């Protein structure tokens, strides 16, 4: 739960102090952010389906042993590729939620806290989702300020995975 | 602990698809009215002390038992603690209209407060009258315009009346 | 400012003397001064994590406090303070619970005992909202009970949970108090029914073959020539 | 926390005379079968991880809600915590067949677990199905012989089925 | 020490993470603040001497028993009024520092933490400094956005005193 | 509750890990112990009644003021000697339980934890039970491996009493 | 630092009591272990060089994209394969140390505590070392009790990696 | 823990009069260049992981002892801890250029670090070489103008070289 | 905290190759003599209380100041604390001969003990005489053979004399 407003409330709350001018600035600085952020969330919602299909294409082209070698984790048959579409769709949707909230807290809460044990026990190499997020950040084609926000955004995703 | 932005996020996640366009018109107009919202909160905040003493002064004029001996707020630290509680309820309702959601209010302060006031022996209806009078002064302090740009501050007057009402009804 | 309410203590396995002896129900005690090898730091850090966060994952672990404690400038009491004021504890425990249930959980995990009464959690719930979580944890650590039972250099534990010649002594408090309650799982809305009973397929009801039925001899005719 | 040796001790102490001869034949054959018992435990904990993932993979194939959004084990830390719980239940049932008594199992992990899963909102019947499938794989891993002398472990196959059953019925 | 930047650093340190997207907005929102704030600090520096003299005039006109009754705390003689000029000059200077820093932290650190015991032991009624700050917030005459922020800032001063 | 198996379980629980090669080593070392230990428990059960009678004889012969001086603690009359038979029978039975369990935990749990206050408040000099356990460890006559356990065993009893 | 003797000392130190009868058995149970364990450590020292070469052969035959795809982590050129010989030699040597000590503590201290971050940041898929340890546990050909102890041994290695 | 705004505040307070006009031109141009400053920080922390692995991979190519047995970073947790330390030094130098002052860097991480590395037995010159190479890559991530509006950034490259240099010289 | 098995492990790791054959003959004969070692420890801790009182009774016969008024061990809790210290030193030397290494002894109890006894005002030479007499009695519980198999314990009587000597010289 990291949005700038809840962190201002937590600071005032932890401190026990009443709301102040310092907290107030965040709200109209969340204007510099949000005035492009909601636009970028809508255009990502439009771009979404071709983004997951291209990311699945890039992951399969980078690592052919996934589509070749038979296994539960590997996408040899149909149902593995269905799991891949589910996983990359989850990643893109958490990027959209992270973009709308303004902070990494939805993404940090819904993805990052358990990804190390899941990648350890279920044999999911994180470099696959590295490929997927790099293909998304190359393919999304955001313009101006919104695009810059995503890079800081999607790089945080790769840094949590790597 | 929930912003209305992450209210839309968590509801769309429990749904499990992207945020729809109708919610995005609503969130855009939230962004266009959040200006009013945030500093409506701070306008409510500045005289917060005079609001607290005026509401308590009115309450102890209405109920002379609470400053009479044997009353609940009679001795000096109990009276100071009652002022502390009224300041806390005002501060949390201020947080709640800053988040734009009553989730911080119902989540942080109201929930066990009902059982606390019953187990202490504290009257609840007196607190309800206090928060209601405090809310009236709160919007008017935030509603009347003195040296402020004319704006649509009426939207807040609605929601802050809702927040004070939830506070008073959850105290009971 | 305003002091605490005076709440009378209630009877428990802690305020009594007890004639303790070395057994396993006694929690293994982890102390900074005698661990001096690099692995025993790992066991101590794991044990303090098991108490404060209940098996913290790698996301929850704080690199700075563990690093600084392995060097040895940090005291384990200051390490527990840093864990309680760390954001994964605040997020998991202070956010989701109310003030009273938070004080219940925090007294159980710092002091190693259940609070005496509900009025004690009520009396301690003034200070956290008025003075912050930092002042609450600081005032909790400065109390003499935490110091006499654990001290500067001892990871806390549940104290005297189990009496001698008992099968059970008491719930371990890691099982008893989780981070959610009923009130906040209601907000998350989890009991969506599994609904795997009485689906009522509409296909025609099977009827057991009557005596003398042709089918009765179907299974043997399949096995025969 | 009770070994079966000190089960006989505590029962004979509550009786208050010496341990009888019939209990000593029983304890001698316990000593002759505890060989089977102890390392039955360790071959159960040999493939404990693969047992845990296979039981969870079967469970989320049987109940597609728990990986569907809105389900109990949907988000990533809740799914990881569910894997943690299944590992914990397997580890404690492993401790219980090492002690030879279900007292460690009912004493250490099962008792408040019922109330914990009800108060969290966690389904209990899903856990019951998981521990049952996990127990089937557990005996068969121990039961099947790879590089081990043939022997009668029927009691082990027996007692570990009892322990997994007590775990699943006490979760409920 | 409350400025928005040090609170962003404190949040990232307590959470043990690199500065995220939310922190970045913080400083370009400190642009919404600072682009008027430094102007207002300069014009307060110009207004300063007549502000303290008028505030001393207002405090003496509101409470004539200060200039009448002989005492150590009261400004009966010259040296008491010199102490008053010192005290109100300290208040105005902390307002200017609080305006330049962007948050209440200089004012909260240099004034607020000990004011209750000083007003208790030295017999300084805080309603005097209430009069002084109300006269300052009426007399400073800031234009547009700078004035409202200062008014909010001075209300925090009165709320700490009351 | 000190048996080697429950201490292995307690170590694995406190560390949070599963069992190792050590657990197997621990229990097949409990074979080095138990293969004589159950035999010695049976032969102590046979020896038991003459052991308590001889220990009562040795305690009365070492300290004649017990059988002479009238008192509640002293065994002047019949009921005091009945209490003595009860106490030494309890000691011998805890030795047998301690022998069957494999560790001192039954003896340490059922006898040792309160013996200091009982000997303080009820005026039971522990040198009496020193005499009793020394007479038992001289009279039990167990050959080989069993004797070492008893000395290790019965000496722990005397060390807890002294 | 997990050997049975140091854990007995740690238990006695944490309880503050000297070693009991149960503690003594521990070491003569370390006889059931060690009487084969030192033999098995010597025969592993003899088997060692062909074990690492066969494990490198098995890892390269299981995953051909390592020897094909150019990268820093992958063993495309010579120096990558030299790093592989180093890594599997380290694994086999920690198995030998773990076998000589009697507990997992050398292996748990020298390998397990940092393997998750190293596999996360350096892109080393742990299923490679799964293949390597499975090939070692198939190829070592240990006899009787020594072989079983190692198997519990090498399964703990795979369980730490998976 | 000092922002450059409160550096000017604390220096003017130790002086004891108002902030002069020359410091206000300087602070205004600080406000006009802080745009560059803040998100210079975030593009430095964009590739922070790849920067850390590239600097460590170069360091262990330059000094083959540290991955040789007997070296300081040889075993697996010591190597992971060294990666942790290099990440920490990069993160704190990132905080320092976000505050605009080296006070957070010298205050939070560098000061006892010299004594810590001497008392552990850790080489200091190896860390100095690592932070120097890391700083070169750090500005160049920052100095490069691709995919972004191009404006003079000769000030940030300057100050971040100063911050990395203070880090490496204070490690020693 | 070091077993002699992990002494060989840590020395071979700081070397960085496998354990040599000569160390394996030595460790095999360690395994063949550890039988003697472990239960040598327990027969030392058999009469540990009587050893402690006999050494203290001899010490206060040799130095009549320590039970004279004004002496260090004169009052009742100081005398009880001195008995506690002598029991602790015997227990840790018992741990050290159980581990087979003096690392637990020098690591757990001896190191700050020198400074503790100097800062308290406690005499150190009196403790040295006490631990020396205690060690003589300690081996002889072990050294004399009664109703048991004869053996070459000269090596071992050996090591416990070394451990008591390190204790007494490190107290000083
Ligand atoms: C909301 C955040 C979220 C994340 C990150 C997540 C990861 C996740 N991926 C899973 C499976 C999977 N994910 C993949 C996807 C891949 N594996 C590959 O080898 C491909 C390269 C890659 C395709 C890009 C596959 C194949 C499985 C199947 C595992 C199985 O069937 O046992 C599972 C097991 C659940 C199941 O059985 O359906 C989880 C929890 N789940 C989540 O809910
Ligand atoms: C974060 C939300 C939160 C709330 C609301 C809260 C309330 C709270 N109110 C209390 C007392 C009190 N509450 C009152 C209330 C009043 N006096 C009256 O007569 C009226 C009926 C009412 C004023 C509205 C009084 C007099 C006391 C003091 C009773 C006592 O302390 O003995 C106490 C006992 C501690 C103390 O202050 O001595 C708590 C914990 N605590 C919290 O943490
Ligand atoms: C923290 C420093 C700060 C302040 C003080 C601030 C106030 C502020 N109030 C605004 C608007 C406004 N403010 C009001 C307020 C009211 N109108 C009424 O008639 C009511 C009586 C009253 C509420 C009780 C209104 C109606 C608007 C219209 C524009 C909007 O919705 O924001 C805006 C919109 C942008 C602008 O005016 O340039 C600003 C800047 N912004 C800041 O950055
Ligand atoms: C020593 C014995 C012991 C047990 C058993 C135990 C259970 C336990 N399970 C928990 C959560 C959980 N338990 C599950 C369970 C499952 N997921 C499903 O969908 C299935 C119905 C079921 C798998 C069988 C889930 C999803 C959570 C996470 C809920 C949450 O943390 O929000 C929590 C809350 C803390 C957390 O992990 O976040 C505790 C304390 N604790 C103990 O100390
Ligand atoms: C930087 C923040 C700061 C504050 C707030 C502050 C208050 C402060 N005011 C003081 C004195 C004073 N302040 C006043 C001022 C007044 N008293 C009145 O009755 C008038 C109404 C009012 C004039 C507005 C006077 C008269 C004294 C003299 C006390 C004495 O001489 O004993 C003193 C005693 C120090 C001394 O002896 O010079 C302190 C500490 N000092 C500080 O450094
Ligand atoms: C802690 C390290 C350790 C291990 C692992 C260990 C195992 C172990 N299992 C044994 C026997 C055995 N183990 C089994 C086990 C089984 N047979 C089956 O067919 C079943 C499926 C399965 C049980 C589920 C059997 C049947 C024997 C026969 C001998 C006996 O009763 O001990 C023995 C007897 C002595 C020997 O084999 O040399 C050993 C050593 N001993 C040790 O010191
Ligand atoms: C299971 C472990 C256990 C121990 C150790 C134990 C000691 C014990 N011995 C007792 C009494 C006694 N024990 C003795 C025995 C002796 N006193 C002498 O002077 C003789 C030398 C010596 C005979 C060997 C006597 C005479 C009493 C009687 C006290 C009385 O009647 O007030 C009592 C008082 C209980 C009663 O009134 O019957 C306790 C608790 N009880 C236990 O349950
Ligand atoms: C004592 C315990 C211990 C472990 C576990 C360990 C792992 C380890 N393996 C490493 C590298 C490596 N390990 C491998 C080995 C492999 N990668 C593959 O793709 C192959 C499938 C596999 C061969 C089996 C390779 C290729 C590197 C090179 C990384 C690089 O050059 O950047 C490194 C980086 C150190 C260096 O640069 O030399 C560490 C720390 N190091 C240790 O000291
Ligand atoms: C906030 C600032 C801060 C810093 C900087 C810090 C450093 C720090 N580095 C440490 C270890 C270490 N530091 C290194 C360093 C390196 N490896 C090499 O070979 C190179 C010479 C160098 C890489 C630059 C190594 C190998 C260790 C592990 C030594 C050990 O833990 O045994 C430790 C001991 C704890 C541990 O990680 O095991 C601390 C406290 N702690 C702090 O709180
Ligand atoms: C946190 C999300 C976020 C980002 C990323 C962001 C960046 C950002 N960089 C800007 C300007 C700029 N950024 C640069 C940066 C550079 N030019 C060079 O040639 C150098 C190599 C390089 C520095 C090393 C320059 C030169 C400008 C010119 C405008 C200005 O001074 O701000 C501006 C001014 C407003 C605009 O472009 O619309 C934005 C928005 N703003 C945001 O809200
Ligand atoms: C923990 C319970 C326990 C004990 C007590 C124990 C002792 C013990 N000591 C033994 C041998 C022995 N013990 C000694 C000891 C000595 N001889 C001397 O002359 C020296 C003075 C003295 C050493 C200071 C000797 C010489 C042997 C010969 C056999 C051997 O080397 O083990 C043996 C070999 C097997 C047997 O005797 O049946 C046992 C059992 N075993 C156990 O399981």
């Amino acid at each position: 739960m990291k949005t700038p407003l809840t962190e201002a409330v937590a600071l005032a709350d932890s401190q026990g102090r009443f709301l102040s001018n310092t907290e107030l600035q965040y709200l109209y600085g969340r204007l510099r952010q949000g005035a492009f952020a909601l636009e970028a969330a809508q255009t990502l919602t439009a771009k979404a389906d071709t983004l997951v299909n291209g990311a699945a294409q890039a992951v399969y082209s980078k690592f052919p042993y996934t589509t070749s070698t038979p296994g539960n984790n590997f996408a040899a048959d149909q149902r593995g590729k269905d799991k891949c579409a589910r996983d990359i769709g989850y990643y893109l949707r958490m990027v959209t939620y992270c973009l709308v909230a303004g902070g990494t807290g939805p993404m940090d809460e819904y993805l990052i806290a358990g990804v190390d044990e899941i990648n350890r026990t279920f044999d999911l190499s994180p470099s696959w989702y590295v490929e997927a997020l790099k293909h998304i950040k190359a393919n999304h084609g955001l313009t101006g300020d919104a695009a810059t926000e995503t890079n800081n955004y999607i790089d945080y995703a790769i840094n949590a995975l790597s | 602990m929930f912003d209305i932005f992450t209210r839309v996020v968590s509801q769309a996640d429990a749904r499990g698809e992207f945020i729809s366009s109708d919610k995005l018109e609503a969130l855009k107009k939230v962004v266009a009215e959040g200006t009013k919202r945030s500093d409506a909160v701070s306008r409510m905040t500045n005289n917060a002390s005079s609001i607290v003493t005026n509401a308590a002064r009115q309450l102890f004029a209405d109920q002379p038992q609470l400053i009479a001996p044997g009353g609940n707020a009679y001795t000096n630290r109990r009276m100071a603690a009652c002022l502390r509680d009224m300041e806390i309820i005002l501060r949390y309702v201020t947080y709640a209209t800053f988040t734009g959601d009553a989730s911080v209010l119902n989540d942080r302060c109201l929930n066990g407060l009902r059982e606390t006031y019953v187990a202490l022996g504290v009257p609840g209806a007196s607190v309800a009258a206090g928060v209601r009078a405090m809310g009236k002064a709160a919007v008017a302090i935030v509603m009347d315009p003195a040296g402020v740009t004319s704006g649509d501050c009426s939207s807040l007057q609605q929601e802050i009346e809702l927040y004070f009402e939830t506070a008073a009804k959850a105290v009971e | 400012t305003i002091p605490l309410l005076q709440y009378a203590p209630s009877s428990q396995n802690t305020r009594v003397a007890g004639y303790t002896v070395g057994g396993d129900e006694q929690p293994f005690v982890f102390t900074t001064d005698n661990v001096i090898s690099d692995s025993d730091f790992d066991v101590l850090i794991n044990a303090a994590y098991r108490q404060i966060f209940f098996h913290a994952f790698k996301c929850d672990r704080q690199q700075l406090l563990e690093s600084q404690l392995r060097n040895g400038q940090i005291t384990v009491r200051d390490f527990i303070r840093g864990l309680l004021l760390s954001e994964t504890f605040i997020d998991s425990f202070y956010n989701k619970n109310s003030n009273y249930r938070f004080v219940e959980q925090c007294i159980q995990r710092v002091l190693g005992r259940d609070p005496f009464s509900e009025q004690e959690k009520i009396a301690w719930s003034i200070v956290i909202c008025t003075k912050g979580l930092a002042a609450f944890v600081d005032q909790l650590l400065n109390t003499d009970e935490y110091m006499e039972n654990f001290g500067y250099d001892t990871v806390p534990y549940q104290r005297r949970r189990s009496l001698a010649s008992r099968e059970q002594g008491e719930i371990p408090f890691n099982i008893k108090s989780p981070r959610y309650d009923a009130y906040y799982r209601s907000q998350l809305g989890f009991p969506q029914v599994v609904w795997q009973n009485a689906v009522r397929r509409f296909r025609t009801p099977d009827r057991v073959p009557q005596a003398g039925d042709p089918a009765l001899f179907l299974n043997m005719a399949r096995s025969a020539q």
